[PDB]
DNA sequence: TACAAAATTCCATGACA
DNA sequence: ATTGTCATGGAATTTTGTA
DNA sequence: TACAAAATTCCATGACA
DNA sequence: ATTGTCATGGAATTTTGTA
């Protein structure tokens, strides 16, 4: 019954390696199901305790109901799993090899690599300043179903800065 | 001169007949209900005024019964108020007995993002090397987002500000005049973005109430939290951001993260009533539920306020007075009033400055 | 068990008919108006309204509009202020939403050397090697006496009081808790002479309010008499100790002076009304003037106060809390109820304190 | 006609040398004309700069219209003069060895020089710390002439220690 | 068409600077 | 040139369950 | 047995801690 | 065991000088 909300489900996954910006290496991409909105951190590697250190600051503006990933070593760890467990978080894993998320998030998750690929060439170690402003371009961007951006649908306004 | 004509029984405007007036010792007297006074010469009278104010620089009443003592003549308050109003002394050290007119109770910001007010809390105790927190408050929603700190600098806040503003951006940032916001450094940061700042009239933290009322409830927060234990704060900042953002006003019957995203996350007794809504059913109950939200009125008046008036005298409060200094800067002119609490003055001198009432204080007499 | 009977459309005191109940997912449930909520075990019922309380410590209906997300049962919120009222951290932390009862304005000391009012005013910029100012106030007259001192020590005034008791010994001293007066080496010096040692109730110079009340007047003076000039007030004490004696209060319409000594010295407009009556004439028109002196009566309490009763609840501010630390004491009880305004309690724990009213919150629930 | 008065005259004289006590020599002794009250204050010398320095304590409580002493060279210093003339006292000096002042003052004059002696043997060397134990005695004695004690002529009322 | 008690709302009070 | 805010808990008011 | 203006009183406001 | 105080200057009220 429930219609798709908010929250509902956080796919994340990691981008990397790529050229050190700031000493940084990956980026962790979490995506909201509904919205199609997205966050990025920077993390130092695709390990467990950057994902924790990471995940625990945008879990302390939302907690999703579920996040789903691929079966990465560092989701699939027993401290990523106790860490859910402690804030009601269910983990849902795709298959392995089987990558699947809705087809939405897939196109974004495509925008991104690209998106950074475009901006991660001619400046490729610079990229750690860029997050903020690819974050909001992504968040800004007219899904041609919906018509709707992702900041629209999350905070149901219309943003400052449009694209 | 004047005085030629009195005791030769002809009337002056001013000095009543029926009561007789004579010569001794060389000064002219006259005979009161209360006694036998002297009455100067219209010259000395000045002087007479200005010496028994000097002698403890005392108002109206305190300065007219010393006079009493010795001497009469017809409006002596009159001239007294006259030296009053012209002692620079008394009109830079003396309080006001005039309260501010009614607070404003500025609308609410129209949607989320429209205003962001900001404020560093601190000196903590230090916590894992930091001693201070960027606290930052959406005015619409009363969202906030905390960012501890080792300095309230500017660099520190556009750190801070750039990992906020990579999920919105505000047409507004408000904070008050500290260091950290009235660098150049910042303002900068702000035209990049296409983000104003606002900032409120010097000394006067009731123009930032948005924040720095959210700044005592995490105070509060962490008071409770750490009750017991060693005050390491620094862990702690997510959690109370968390449980703050999620805790309900009374009044509006809301917390913060609904009026944010009009659906609860995944926390703790997270409300269902729009589970069967979908998302655009539930974000337009979202746009009536913001339209709709209380909003408090200005108070009566005291009994004794004052407004301001353009072209009226007044006198700015003066910050930091060291010790045994005047409380008050010279009189300066209202050039504009903004609104009826907020002005424009010509100061010291003569630059503009844009103040609160709240630090003004009408210049006597 | 009890919640067995339900689902079965027998009747329980406190769950209302007309509503069905029923069962799902080993829930049981209820439809109502605001929607279909989760009624627990009676035993579940503490441990709900605990969390829901703990997780950002909100108040009565805060924390009650997080458990009406999900649940319902009779009488919530009396369960709710079961905890609220057992939660030490709250109890420790929160402000008081209560005034104080109206201020007592105590008698005018019957006549001059009844009772002394003293305070150290400082630290001052030094001036000649000397820090502070010994005031000493008479209470029936306002007379003041100043003394400068390096420190604010039992040495320095036991030296003043010396000078000044070579004129006269009063009845009582009344002074703040201040390290000075609290000696045992002042106690000494105060037993030797016959004269009583009055402290305030820790923390409330609202009860030294004739010294305190004096201290404005000194310094407000020496600011006027200082502006321009560098701060040497050592050499204006004398100056400002006159001038203040024989300043006229525009509502006794006297002088301390007078209120002393029934007449004038040969100071500037020394008033003369009596120059034709003998001292004695003079000294019993001054036993009329003093009983005769407006006195002020309490005002008006406040819609929302708060009086002591005997066996109350109450808890006594903490007097220099640390940074993040709780505002106030665990309750104690009142003991002994002195006046509507000044308390004895058994604190921390357990001695007899003497207490204001105003440095008391009564504990909530 | 004008009735005698408190602060009409304060005459003024110096006991002196003493044995040294706290390092001083001298009693400057003032006398209320019209009270018999009784003010000392212990200088190092009697110069006009001791007596200024003294009478300047008492002068910053009540100022007499009238100081009355004899040509002591500490009074009829012109330095005395020009601090008079500026708190408007007027002085008046006793013809030389013929040192005139009220009956009910020579009687007060007398107690004191009496009552510091009868204490100043003994122990004639820490007199400074009885100066106050003297001034109330004296202060609280009573007058044969009024039955009233200058304490009680000056502030019209009972005192604390009666005597 | 009216009751007592529970639920809700009102709002002074104080604390953030 | 800009502007007070709002959690708290007794008391006051209004709603509710039952008649 | 009445008026306008001066004199006096009232009293909120803020500052001492 | 102890307790608010009072100068200030507009506004409100009362007194005054003249009729
Ligand atoms: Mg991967
Ligand atoms: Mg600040
Ligand atoms: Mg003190
Ligand atoms: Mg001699
Ligand atoms: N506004
Ligand atoms: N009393
Ligand atoms: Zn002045
Ligand atoms: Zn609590």
């Amino acid at each position: 019954d429930r219609p798709q909300k908010p929250f509902d489900k956080f796919f994340i996954d990691y981008i990397g390696p790529l050229p050190p910006s700031q000493g940084y290496l990956y980026v962790l991409v979490v995506v909201d199901g509904m919205t199609g909105f997205t966050w990025l951190y920077p993390t130092k590697a695709p390990s467990t305790s950057a994902t924790v250190k990471s995940l625990n600051v945008l879990t302390s503006i939302a907690i999703p109901k579920v996040i789903h990933s691929d079966q990465g070593a560092a989701f699939t760890s027993s401290t990523f799993a106790e860490w859910a467990k402690e804030r009601g978080i269910h983990l849902e894993f795709s298959t392995p090899y089987h990558p699947q998320s809705s087809g939405k998030v897939e196109r974004k998750n495509s925008d991104i690599k690209r998106l950074l690929t475009k901006l991660l060439v001619g400046r490729p170690t610079k990229w750690y300043d860029l997050l903020p402003v690819v974050q909001l371009a992504l968040n800004n961007t007219y899904s041609p179903v919906l018509k709707y951006t992702p900041h629209q649908l999350l905070f149901g306004i219309d943003s400052n800065t449009p694209f | 001169a004047e005085l030629d004509q009195l005791l030769q029984g002809h009337y002056i405007k001013g000095y009543p007949k029926q009561y007789t007036y004579f010569l001794e010792d060389g000064k002219v007297k006259v005979s009161r209900p209360e006694g036998v006074k002297i009455i100067p010469p219209q010259s000395d009278r000045q002087k007479i005024v200005l010496q028994a104010h000097n002698l403890a620089h005392t108002g109206r009443e305190a300065t007219l019964l010393k006079i009493a003592n010795l001497y009469w003549w017809p409006n002596m308050r009159k001239d007294v108020v006259k030296q009053l109003g012209r002692c620079q002394q008394c009109l830079i050290t003396n309080a006001s007995n005039k309260a501010s007119g009614p607070i404003l109770r500025p609308d609410r910001p129209q949607k989320p993002f429209d205003k962001f007010f900001i404020d560093y809390i601190g000196p903590l105790p230090p916590s894992q090397g930091y001693l201070y927190v960027l606290v930052v408050v959406d005015g619409m929603t009363g969202f906030t987002w905390l960012y501890p700190t080792k300095a309230p600098s500017t660099s520190a806040t556009v750190k801070s500000l750039n990992v906020l503003t990579s999920i919105a951006i505000p047409k507004v940032i408000h904070s008050d005049q500290g260091a950290a916001f009235t660098s150049s450094t910042f303002a900068e940061w702000a035209k990049e973005r296409g983000i104003h700042l606002e900032f409120s009239t010097p000394y006067h933290p009731q123009s930032s109430g948005k924040v720095e009322r959210k700044n005592s409830d995490i105070k509060r927060l962490l008071t409770k939290l750490l009750v017991g234990r060693p005050t390491k704060w620094y862990d702690l900042l997510p959690v109370v951001q968390l449980a703050l953002n999620n805790t309900y006003s009374p009044v509006l019957k809301y917390t913060p993260h609904q009026l944010l995203f009009g659906i609860d996350s995944n926390t703790p007794f997270a409300n269902q009533d729009t589970l069967d809504l979908t998302r655009e059913e539930e974000l337009s109950l979202l746009q009536e539920i913001r339209t709709s939200l209380y909003h408090p009125s200005t108070p009566p008046a005291s009994s004794r306020s004052w407004s301001p008036v353009v072209g009226q005298l007044v006198q700015e409060r003066v910050a930091r007075p060291a010790s045994l200094r005047p409380r008050w800067h010279k009189p300066s002119t209202v050039l504009k009033v903004l609104n009826p609490r907020t002005v424009v003055i010509l100061d010291h001198l003569g630059n503009n400055r844009t103040v609160s009432i709240d630090n003004l204080k009408p210049t006597s007499h």
